[PDB]
């Protein structure tokens, strides 16, 4: 049937993949050793040997410490040894190192592994790519790999779950350079890219989950929950099923605008679940609140293009229709005039599952919300302003130049980014 | 996998190296005899970064001992942890520079540099994937400065793509331990400014201040100073030996903290630092560590960062912590001191977190700063150089080895240019 | 008595004037502190 | 059906709200943990979880002491954690601090909670606000909240329960400033405002209940009994039901005169209950004595404009009619000529419940009386006299001015209060 | 949440601070070692207002120890409850003011103010939501007065919106412990009238009178007077630490007690005070507390309230009682003593009730009065200052530190204007 291939690159991609695959083994009742203790999960797990299920995942990094941590973890006997590919020296937050110097040393091996994994598939539907913009290995290698995949396959859909840089929180100094370069070279090779902010998830954890020490594990668990909600329609059956192609058909109005934002609901703690009844209307309402979006940008500053709603568990279509209508009548949010119908819905019977020792309460229904809106133009402008600030004096440029990048690439990326902002402003004007 | 070659030259280099190796062996559970006696698998999973494996579980440090006189290394060998070092790594002459840069760079260094290079090549052949070199020395001495500059020159000619870190001991501002200290310091910075990827400056006066006012140490000796320097050394490269949430190796630090090739001089720092009685009067949290990082009194160089503007900052944390707390703390520091950071570099701070804390501590953090205030140190050294050069004092010692006044003029011109660049990078222009 | 009052009046102006002059340069750069991070209030759809 | 939302602000509001909610939970047989040990109370309680009831209450204060007392007490698991909103620094008996400087920091959060609670409601008809005039956060945040609610809704009713300052008893020096300012601000936003006097309640407890140590618990229990008698028509069915809108349409003849007086009967001790066979006629009589009033002002000094009677328990309509007729023929009390019919009567089946540990005996019939009279004019005049005494020398004015309030606001409030006195004296002249 | 930073300077300040901290620690059940050994949750619920929680269940008071001589705080450290304080908060000089306002305000205060402000900042940034500052000092000494005014000025510049509270031991009317106390008192009031939010005045003579007449103590020492003052402070700040039936913090008291910015000098008092033998013959009731509070003999300041009229009065009751009785007693007091209350302010009394009893008795109450009779103290000080100033006695001691006679004239003029304001505010004019 329909199958999906997942790729995790860099430290962020690898760790989010660890969380995702733990959740996946939990939901389908698969032990960490690959043996089921008691079948629509063949989309993600392939049957090899006698009752052993091997996930369809590829883990790539140019630095061996995180993959070595994976190889010695609880899921050591889960992944095929050849899917975990490692280098020797990381990109060191340098896009040129991960694109031109170090990436080209193992790109062929990564492509060979992906091809070998895909040839077995009969109904392959797309690729899932997890990475981060600010990273060197992340951005550089994902750009190179996406370009190679688009050259090779083209027709197959390709989806990203990237970590957008936060407006204030940062862990690197050369973040704008890599971010701009990778979005310039990725813009024409992608179909849909869901982005999250570490700062927004920190705020979600503090305000809703009442967690004062939100380590990376909690953020990765939330992102894994979003990905699981996205892929539930493939992994189960529902009153309204949505596959991967419909996402890009309904959320992407123009080829250069494929940057939706992903939220989730309900994000509540265990103690507060008793005092709240989790109805479809209230979670649908909460999905549109600016305080719940997991990108640090205000939706009220722009207008929505398209919206996608995915319901899990105890959900009845009439109430979903009523909630959507109520949202539409509300004037607090705004929609573009050239999009009279801006909603795509999906309903699935399987309720969300709770990882033991986690932080989310047990609920009978949940919502995943994806929105393509013009509010991200402000974030793009902020990134471009940082780029201009750091480029007027040629700061850090020699590091990139010494690895094989010509100085003209920075200018080309800046002009392409300006063009994208102009597109975002031209599409934001009613007729 | 990434491995580091360690070199130490001169008395200061040898002492700091001995203390550093004691610290490293204690962290990895290596007894002085060279046999592993730890209690965790993490101490062995990445032991090849610093130590080679010999026959019989014995571990040999990947270190090289270089000096122009045998006194310091005889003391090192006869002392404790003297049997771990391979005897073939002890290279020495019989003359000694006698606090003469020319003697150690042009006359005495030329005889031993070939042997040192031979040992370096032999060590590097056994390395699987070299990450770079690290070197400990002092600028104010003869053999230290001369041989150190010569060795960096030779290795940079050999491996230009690798990473060079030196932990230098720059001269103090108030009390000087040698008469000809300005001469050697200037002639050493002339080579460091063009042959080193990154350099950390250390002041004995700053170390005495930290020992007396923070550690409440009545009689601080050189052992304590070397202990502090070794702690900083271990904190810098912790991300190569233990897993963590956010990793950062030497190349990442060099990319994030060197905006222009000629500005790679940093001021290191460590936290926490408390006495034997006052540690019960404070909690162990991340914000106190952040307070101790950005304390001008906690800096390990006698330069006040308040007099200049930071270019980039590195904070390397160790231990189980929360990333949100670290990020909010760094944000608070940046916004609240907006006047002390350059406007043309947004997000001046780079962050790394390692899971394994130092033995006996819940958490620790290392601060590395690229501040323009180092220009005051350079200006002071240049001022002393010029004041002692107009009268041509002590010049006949150096000119008797082959050097000429043109070398001195070139060195002073280069130092003036570096000071000018550091001053000019404090202009908004926007 | 009036002249003594005028001398006091002059002294008060001189005092306040050096106080403003002293505070003018002190507020230029600032001081080094740390404190704690203070979260911003959430935005609402109201 | 029809629902109500209760808002408690300030120390007095929070304490009276706690007493009222304990009484409500006891009346309906709800355990303090929110469960039920065995259905018309959906007006105040919302069903959630597996048979758990969450009251429709919002608790607001600018200091954490009293709210933390509630969060630690016996009812810690009854209230929703997000419904108890708390600041960091209180107003400190400063109207300007509660209205301009500190109130603006959490007014948005309070409005979010109010809107979230109202959205859950299908037939919401009004809000209940508890506060005190003398306090800083009480008066200031009440005025700000009523301004915001009137802007937001406008058409829904907004009742008030306020602690009118006592003529002699005082616990603050700046009481007249706050009272005048809050009255001027809220005069054009409150549909109806019932008031009680702490001094009169002290007098009632001393004379009737035979209590010499009446802490605020007894006063709050009395006020809770009154509010229970008011809302019994919503919570229980009876022979003649009275809604919340009926109060304002029957008691308020002009928009600037909405300050009725609340009493209750019978207020007797357990020892004296056995010697008095209480009946409808004599409780109706007892509701009219000046000594039984809960505001320290003589009704005989003025003329009644409208009276509302609420009966609960064993009550026969014919006896109510006879007692009201007898009261009307009595010439000791007076009615305005332009209001020939000045009585509204409601009867409820459910008798009052006695809280264990309380100081009131068990009775099968009780009466709550609300009267709009001109006798409050002298109280208003006294407040104006105190304000004038304190304003000629500009005492405590700098405290208000330093918080952003202009000095002209005092003059505007004084002129408005003078106009109110003029209206009260003009409406009290027969023609 | 709402938290208070405590600062004490000089000998009197340090002694009263030590006694006050012992009182608070006993009240909250903290042993001298700093480990909580209490028996109620409410002791820990609001421990953050005064204490900081360190690692290992330890509490460090938020106090700063300031002095120009090391003897006093050396005695404090070596005595009991000396290990509870953080050693880094002990800030001492080496010279000493020598009962000289100029020497403590210009010559040594200038050197010590930077360090003390650094410590104050370090304490305040670690706070969550600062409520205000509190200072303990005197007016007759050199370092106490001078450094207190310097610190108040600097803190008022740094934090203009917080709350500044002072407990100042004003000079006695009959016996003088220093020959130059009028100078220091005037020069300190010249700063207190402008830089302090509210100030409580306590006289040693009134304290001696209270101990000898009410407590029937044969030999009162300074420990007893510090005990009384500490009890008063705890009563004042009791509404921040325990839940109350009607509660008021520092800002509420300031709002209700200072009608005009220049009149914030109060006279405190405590009830009940009784002897060991006379406790058996009296009943503890609210009327008894009220009658004891409004007693001229019971005031902690050597001023008779009957000479003037009260402006505002604050009574902070503690324990379990009925507010009806409190209100009736307040009414009785206002109506009986209607000749001692200003006409242009109705409701002269502000009442607060804290549920938890003081440590000790079942009920207690603190009285704070803002009476116009305190102008007599200022008038007497002015008379002594002018009697000593025409002859210019002891003036060279002050003018040798850079001060000039213009400062003395300005201070005297300001103090006389304050006296005139306090006097003329006894006019009804209505
Ligand atoms: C109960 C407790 O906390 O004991 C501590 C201790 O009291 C203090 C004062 C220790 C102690 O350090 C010193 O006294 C000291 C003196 C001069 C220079 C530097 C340190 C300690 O010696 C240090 C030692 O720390 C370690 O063991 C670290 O792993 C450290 N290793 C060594 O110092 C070491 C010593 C001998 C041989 C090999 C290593 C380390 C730090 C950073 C990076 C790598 C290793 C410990 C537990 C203590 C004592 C013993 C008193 C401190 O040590 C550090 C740097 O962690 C001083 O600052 C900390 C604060 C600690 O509270
Ligand atoms: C035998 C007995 O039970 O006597 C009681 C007592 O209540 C009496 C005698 C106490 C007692 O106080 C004195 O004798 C005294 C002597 C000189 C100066 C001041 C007081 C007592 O010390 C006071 C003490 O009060 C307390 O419980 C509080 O802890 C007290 N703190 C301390 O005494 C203290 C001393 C050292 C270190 C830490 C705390 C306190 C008082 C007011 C506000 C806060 C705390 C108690 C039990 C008594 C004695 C022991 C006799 C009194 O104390 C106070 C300040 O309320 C004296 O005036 C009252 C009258 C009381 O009847
Ligand atoms: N949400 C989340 N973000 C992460 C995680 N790990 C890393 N990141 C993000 O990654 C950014 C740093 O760049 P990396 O993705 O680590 O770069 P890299 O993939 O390691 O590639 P190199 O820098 O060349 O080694 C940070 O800004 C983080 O926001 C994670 O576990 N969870
Ligand atoms: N009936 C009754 N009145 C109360 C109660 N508690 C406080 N009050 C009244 O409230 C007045 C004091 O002002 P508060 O209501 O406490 O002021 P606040 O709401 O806390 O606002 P702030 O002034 O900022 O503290 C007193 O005069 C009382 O009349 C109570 O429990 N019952
Ligand atoms: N921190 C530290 N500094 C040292 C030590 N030994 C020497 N130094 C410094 O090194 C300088 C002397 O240089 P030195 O190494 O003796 O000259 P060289 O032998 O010719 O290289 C002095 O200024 C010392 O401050 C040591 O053990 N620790
Ligand atoms: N040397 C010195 N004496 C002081 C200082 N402050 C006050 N004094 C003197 O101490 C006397 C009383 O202070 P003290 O006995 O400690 O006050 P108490 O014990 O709390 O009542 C005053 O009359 C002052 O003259 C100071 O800072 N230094
Ligand atoms: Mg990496
Ligand atoms: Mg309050």
């Amino acid at each position: 049937m329909r199958e999906c291939i997942s790729i995790h690159v860099g430290q962020a991609g690898v760790q989010i993949g660890n969380a995702c695959w733990e959740l996946y083994c939990l939901e389908h009742g698969i032990q960490p050793d690959g043996q089921m203790p008691s079948d629509s999960f063949n989309t993600f797990f392939s049957e090899t040997g006698a009752g052993k299920h091997v996930p369809r995942a590829v883990f790539v990094d140019l630095e061996p410490t995180v993959i070595d941590e994976v190889r010695t973890g609880t899921y050591r006997q889960l992944f095929h040894p050849e899917q975990l590919i490692t280098g020797k020296e990381d990109a060191a937050n340098n896009y040129a190192r991960g694109h031109y110097t170090i990436g080209k040393e193992i790109i062929d091996l990564v492509l060979d592994r992906i091809r070998k994994l895909a040839d077995q598939c009969t109904g392959l539907q797309g690729f899932l790519v997890f990475h981060s913009f600010g990273g060197g290995t992340g951005s550089g290698f994902t750009s190179l790999l996406m370009e190679r995949l688009s050259v090779d396959y083209g027709k197959k859909s390709k989806l990203e779950f990237s970590i957008y840089p936060a407006p204030q929180v940062s862990t690197a100094v050369v973040e704008p350079y890599n971010s701009i370069l990778t979005t310039h070279t990725t813009l024409e090779h992608s179909d849909c890219a869901f982005m999250v902010d570490n700062e927004a998830i920190y705020d979600i954890c503090r305000r809703n989950l009442d967690i004062e020490r939100p380590t990376y594990t909690n953020l990765n668990r939330l992102i894994s929950q979003i990905v699981s909600s996205i892929t539930a329609s493939l992994r189960f059956d529902g009153a309204l099923n949505v596959d991967l192609t419909e996402f890009q058909t309904n959320l992407v109005p123009y080829p250069r605008i494929h940057f939706p934002l992903a939220t989730y609901a309900p994000v509540i703690s265990a103690e507060k679940a008793y005092h709240e009844q989790l109805s479809v209307a209230e979670i649908t309402n909460a999905c549109f609140e600016p305080a719940n979006q997991m990108v640090k940008c205000d939706p009220r500053h722009g207008k929505y293009m398209a919206c996608c709603l995915l319901y899990r568990g105890d959900v009845v279509p009439k109430d979903v229709n009523a909630a959507i209508a109520t949202i539409k009548t509300k004037r607090s949010i705004q929609f573009v005039d050239w999009c009279p119908t801006g909603f795509k819905v999906g309903i699935n019977y399987q309720p969300p599952t709770v990882v033991p020792g986690g932080d989310l309460a047990k609920v009978q229904r949940a919502v995943c919300m994806l929105s393509n809106t013009t509010a991200i133009a402000e974030a793009w402008a902020r990134l471009d302003h940082k780029f201009d600030l750091m480029y007027a004096k040629r700061a850090f440029v020699h590091w990139y130049v010494g690895e094989g990048m010509e100085e003209g690439e920075f200018s080309e990326a800046r002009e392409d980014m300006a063009a994208l902002e102009k597109d975002y402003e031209e599409v934001g004007v009613d007729s | 996998m990434r491995e580091i070659v360690h070199i130490q030259a001169g008395q200061c280099g040898n002492q700091i190296g001995a203390k550093f190796w004691e610290v490293i062996s204690d962290e990895h559970g290596i007894d002085p005899t060279g046999s592993y006696h730890g209690d965790s698998d993490l101490q062995l999973e990445r032991i090849n970064v610093y130590y080679n494996e010999a026959a019989g579980n014995k571990y040999v440090p990947r270190a090289i001992l270089v000096d122009l006189e045998p006194g310091t290394m005889d003391s090192v060998r006869s002392g404790p942890f003297g049997q771990i070092f391979r005897p073939d790594n002890f290279v020495f002459g019989q003359s000694g520079a006698g606090n003469n840069w020319a003697k150690g760079h042009y006359t005495e260094g030329a005889e031993l540099v070939d042997s040192v290079l031979d040992v370096v090549r032999k060590e590097s052949e056994s390395c699987d994937c070299l990450q770079g070199f690290q070197l400990t020395h002092s600028l104010g001495g003869g053999t230290g400065s001369g041989m150190g500059t010569l060795l960096i020159s030779k290795i940079r000619e050999e491996y230009p793509d690798r990473i060079m870190n030196t932990f230098s001991v720059v001269p103090s501002p108030k009390v000087s331990d040698t008469v000809v200290e300005p001469y050697n310091a200037t002639l050493s910075v002339h080579q460091l400014v063009e042959n080193t990827d990154e350099t950390y400056c250390i002041d004995n006066e700053a170390l005495y201040d930290i020992c007396f006012r923070t550690l409440k140490l009545t009689t601080p000796t050189y052992g304590d100073l070397n202990h502090l320097v070794s702690a900083t050394m271990s904190g810098v490269t912790t991300c190569l030996r233990f897993p963590g949430q956010l990793n950062a190796d030497l190349r990442k630090l060099a990319v994030n903290m060197v905006p222009f090739p000629r500005l790679h001089f940093f001021m290191p720092g460590f936290a926490p630092l408390t006495s034997r009685g006052s540690q019960q009067y404070r909690a162990l949290t991340v914000p106190e560590l952040t307070q101790q990082m950005f304390d001008a009194k906690n800096m390990m160089a006698a330069c006040d960062p308040r007099h200049g503007r930071y270019l980039t900052v590195a904070a390397v944390f160790r231990g189980r912590m929360s990333m949100k707390e670290v990020d909010e703390q760094m944000l608070n520091v940046q916004n609240k001191n907006s006047s002390y950071f350059v406007e043309w570099i947004p997000n001046n701070v780079k962050t790394a977190v390692c899971d394994i804390p130092p033995r006996g501590l819940k958490m620790s953090a290392t601060f590395i700063g690229n501040s323009t205030a180092i220009q005051e140190l350079f200006k002071r050294i240049s001022e002393q150089f010029t004041a002692m050069f107009r009268r041509k004092a002590f010049l006949h010692w150096y000119t008797g080895e082959g050097m000429d006044e043109m070398e001195f003029t070139e060195a002073e011109s280069n130092m003036n240019d570096l000071v000018s660049e550091y001053q000019q990078y404090q202009d908004a222009t926007a | 008595g009036d002249q003594r009052k005028q001398m006091l009046q002059k002294y008060k102006e001189e005092k306040q004037l050096q106080k403003l002059k002293e505070q003018r340069e002190k507020a230029k750069r600032g001081i080094f502190k740390v404190g704690r991070y203070r979260p911003d209030m959430p935005c609402f759809l109201l």
